[PDB]
Formats: structure tokens, sequence, C-alpha cells
């Protein structure tokens, strides 16, 4: 919004601009292991308590 | 006569109805005061205040 003037300059013009922003990217990585035998014996079946 | 004459004086405005008005009251000795900041406005348009 805008004030009206009463001097003698010219009438001040109402204003409406455009700002553009940017938008980051973050990125987050984690590691983790898994050990081959505790990998392995998932396919194997158990039976025996 | 001031009392006769106070209908001519105000010439229509005791008659417009009345609504509250939010604004921080003081006593003052015996006055009632109104104090207030137009800040908002100014700062809104970037005009000085």
């Amino acid at each position: 919004p805008t004030i009206a003037h009463g001097d003698g300059r010219r009438p001040s013009k109402q204003r409406t601009f455009i700002v553009v922003k940017n938008c980051h990217k973050h990125h987050i990585s984690t590691e983790m292991e898994l050990s081959m035998l505790d990998l392995e014996i998932l396919h194997s079946i158990p039976e025996t308590p | 006569s001031t009392k006769s004459d106070l209908p001519a004086v105000a010439a229509g405005v005791e008659d417009q109805p009345r609504v509250p008005i939010s604004a921080a009251v003081i006593k003052l000795g015996n006055h009632a005061v109104a104090v207030e900041s137009l800040q908002k406005m100014y700062n809104d348009t970037q005009s000085p205040y």
C-alpha cells in the first residue's frame, strides 16, 4: 500500500514488485554394516531349537 | 440560551450511532486521555513518520 501526498511533487505511483526465492536441497546419508554371516543364515531354515 | 441552542450547535453529531474503539487510555489528574502510535501504517508504506 501507499499514501496519498498533497505537495507539489508528482503523485506517488502504486507499487507491485516481484520477489523470487530459491529452493535449497539437502541430502543426508547414513552408513550401516551387516556381517556376511548375519546375512547368510537368513536363507537357511532352522528347525532345532 | 445555551441549553436551547445545543441542538443547533451539534448539527447531527449526537444523532450518529456510536461504536467501540480500541485505544490505550490513562487517567491524568482528572482527565481521561487516549494515547497511541500510528507508526504501523507509515512503516508499511516506507514514508517518514
